[PDB]
């Protein structure tokens, strides 16, 4: 039974402006199965109000989602996504970078 | 230019945790306009895009039927197919079907599809003349046996050929402020520093639609492919998609280096420079 | 809108 890993990106809908209110993505893809768990993390703390779109793939049948919460980012915040799925021994972290 | 409306589901067995799990979504183009969850309260087809909405109680009760029609469909197959594989009974399996139609430019068929995936691997599809089956495996050809012998290909096509592009071109008319729409890329360039003999300049196209984009990177108009970091286009959220690409560089030879980002939504290709 | 299925694999 084929098991193909999650990539992860994680950013900004616009571009960051603190004080100014915005959504912070997490896609994940190219996976197999779809048994995945997704958290947006503030500070190393799980964020309650995480909405993620309707399970979709692609013509090589890898799965991709969408997890998306409302917030206003600041200079002091940190932000990453947390990822578990089957094909990773540890839960994969990953913060999300304004400079890019 | 071309269009295409695509139908997307999966099914995911859970024994001991109840009926399998079933999600339909469809699409037109990058856009999703309905969908259908087995453990969402509303038990029907569900709105997605606001064009939608405005078509009838008829569509929403039919389309509900027919997509309650797809998930028992799978439930059926879900147990047909470890019976076929001689699995067990006690482990999660996953069947994933994708089927629907293109229109060229001038808004005629161009392409239909119809594939069927378990566990993530091909199983049985219909093929290019939408005539013939491509069974991968002895199993597949079981399958290929019977729905040749139920004329399964002829159904299919008529509908691939016929409702699906009729429908298609309704949602098109019907959402024609959304789906006829190019949004050209916004486009940036930054500059960091790796080490301290050479740099990394990044290419950044952001709320663009549709998805489809081109992103290169040239020295002195020769384009870089194996030196070029690339991520996946990916969703805004808002409808709108993103994409960047990367190229690290020696100190003091950026100027040597072109970003070059072709778009539907751009009369000419951008060439960005640092 | 959706096909008409018909037929289990």
């Amino acid at each position: 039974m084929i098991q193909r890993t999650p990539k992860i990106q994680v950013y900004s809908r616009h571009p960051a402006e603190n004080g100014k209110s915005n959504f912070l993505n997490c896609y994940v893809s190219g996976f197999h199965p779809s048994d995945i768990e997704v958290d947006l993390l503030k500070n190393g703390e799980r964020i309650e109000k995480v909405e993620h779109s309707d399970l979709s793939f692609s013509k090589d049948w890898s799965f991709y989602l969408l997890y998306y919460t409302e917030f206003t980012p600041t200079e002091k915040d940190e932000y990453a996504c947390r990822v578990n799925h089957v094909t990773l021994s540890q839960p994969k972290i990953v913060k999300w970078d304004r400079d890019m | 230019g071309s269009h295409s409306m695509r139908y997307f589901f999966t099914s995911v067995s859970r024994p001991g945790r109840g009926e399998p799990r079933f999600i339909a979504v469809g699409y037109v183009d990058d856009t999703q306009f309905v969908r259908f969850d087995s453990d969402a309260a509303s038990q029907r087809m569900e709105p997605r895009a606001p064009w939608i909405e405005q078509e009838g109680p008829e569509y929403w009760d039919g389309e509900t039927r027919k997509v309650k029609a797809h998930s028992q469909t799978h439930r059926v197959d879900l147990g047909t197919l470890r019976g076929y594989y001689n699995q067990s009974e006690a482990g999660s399996h996953t069947v994933q079907r994708m089927y629907g139609c293109d229109v060229g430019s001038d808004w005629r068929f161009l392409r239909g599809y119809h594939q069927y995936a378990y566990d993530g691997k091909d199983y049985i599809a219909l093929k290019e003349d939408l005539r013939s089956w491509t069974a991968a495996d002895m199993a597949a050809q079981t399958t290929k046996h019977k729905w040749e012998a139920a004329h399964v290909a002829e159904q299919l096509r008529a509908y691939l050929e016929g409702t699906c592009v009729e429908w298609l071109r309704r949602y098109l008319e019907n959402g024609k402020e959304t789906l006829q729409r190019t949004d050209a890329p916004k486009t940036h360039m930054t500059h960091h520093a790796v080490s301290d003999h050479e740099a990394t300049l990044r290419c950044w196209a952001l709320s663009f639609y549709p998805a489809e984009i081109t992103l290169t990177w040239q020295r002195d108009g020769e384009d870089q492919t194996q030196d070029t970091e690339l991520v996946e286009t990916r969703p805004a959220g808002d409808g709108t998609f993103q994409k960047w690409a990367a190229v690290v560089v020696p100190s003091g030879q950026e100027q040597r280096y072109t970003c070059h980002v072709q778009h539907e939504g751009l009369p000419k290709p951008l060439t960005l420079r640092w | 809108a959706l096909w008409e299925i018909q037929q289990v694999v």
